[PDB]
């Protein structure tokens, strides 16, 4: 094996028996992962494994939270991993704080996904999460980055206007609505700062890769 | 363009019917399938655009009606409880 | 009168299928056919 692959296999085996020395073992594996993640980053395959393991019902909330907070790519992120992550979110056996953290991660790791077309195909699943008022700002921040002209459908404009009437002219709602107005002015009249948009995954190497992302 | 839309619609309908039978089956009065209920709703939505409400009979499994209500698919009449309509997603 | 109303009906069917898939809480990525059909949704019928 290698030091990280042992931890990936341990997490793929799922939770084990009652803890005699298993707490220390889980801690060692998780510490190895994050050390590799915060030093030089993780590969696409390992991320594809661990992200979907964390977004599943396996393991407690602390393990999933730490896995999410150490999902830092060394190069790129596969869009199929994000599709499976959205499916796991649709499953429902995921914690609310875990969903908030995953949307924050998707916003922060947006420019590191190799392709975004299949993710844009999940615009309906992303938009249906606007009903939840705990995910509403983060979902709005994600849709502000994901929205193309083809996604601005009349039903979505109507529902977003109704949500604005219910919640009031919230900043994230107003930003998304201004984007919709830019794309489709005939369907309705009415990017940048969003609250709680601090990059929790900002390592130094991720910073140099983000600055290399601007040619 | 027309034939493309027709191929898509038929594919979508067949796969939707298979998904419904696989994930929303009847338990065993005479109940109708959820497919027939959705068909009635869709037909009334476009045949009578000015009154798309259909009356809820004993053949409508109440779990199916509540399922369509929770998922934003069906909407209740503001005054008549025996009537539900389909959400006009095309507008 | 056929094409426009069929476009509207196909949009309605898209939305109904998506809402039913969401309400069923099915891990649709595990089902290959369901996965390749979920990606068929969010297509503008008038294109």
């Amino acid at each position: 094996m290698d030091a990280l692959q042992m931890a990936v296999g341990y997490f793929e085996k799922g939770p084990i028996k009652a803890s005699q020395n298993k707490d220390k073992t889980l801690e060692k594996h998780l510490k190895t992962v994050e050390n590799v993640a915060w030093k030089n980053g993780l590969a696409s395959e390992e991320i594809d494994i661990l992200l979907n393991i964390a977004l599943s019902g396996k393991f407690g909330n602390a393990v999933n939270t730490r896995i999410l907070k150490c999902m830092i790519p060394a190069t790129v992120i596969s869009e199929d991993s994000v599709v499976k992550a959205v499916s796991w979110l649709c499953v429902g056996k995921c914690s609310g704080s875990t969903k908030v953290l995953f949307y924050r991660w998707l916003v922060a790791m947006f420019d590191f996904i190799d392709r975004k077309e299949q993710i844009n195909l999940l615009y309906g699943f992303f938009f249906a999460s606007l009903q939840d008022d705990a995910l509403c700002p983060y979902v709005c921040h994600l849709l502000y980055l994901l929205t193309k002209k083809e996604n601005v459908k009349p039903f979505r404009v109507r529902k977003l206007l109704d949500l604005q009437a219910k919640m009031g002219m919230q900043p994230h709602l107003q930003a998304l609505l201004s984007l919709y107005k830019f794309f489709a002015p005939a369907l309705i009249s009415v990017k940048i700062y969003f609250k709680n948009s601090e990059n929790l995954w900002k390592t130094a190497l991720l910073a140099v890769k983000q600055r290399n992302r601007s040619p | 363009k027309m034939l493309n839309i027709k191929e898509y619609k038929e594919k979508l309908l067949s796969t939707l019917g298979e998904f419904l039978e696989d994930h929303f089956p009847l338990p065993d009065v005479n109940l109708i399938t959820l497919h027939e209920m959705l068909e009635i709703l869709i037909n009334r939505l476009f045949d009578v655009p000015h009154d798309p409400y259909v009356k809820i009979s004993d053949s409508f499994w109440p779990p199916y009606v509540e399922l369509l209500l929770r998922n934003g698919i069906a909407l209740r009449h503001p005054e008549d409880p025996t009537r539900i309509r389909l959400e006009a997603f095309h507008q | 009168q056929n094409l426009q109303m069929e476009i509207k009906i196909t949009t309605v069917i898209q939305h109904v299928f998506q809402n039913l898939i969401l309400g069923s809480k099915v891990n649709w990525a595990e089902d290959p056919a369901l996965k390749e059909i979920v990606l068929q949704l969010e297509k503008n019928v008038d294109m």
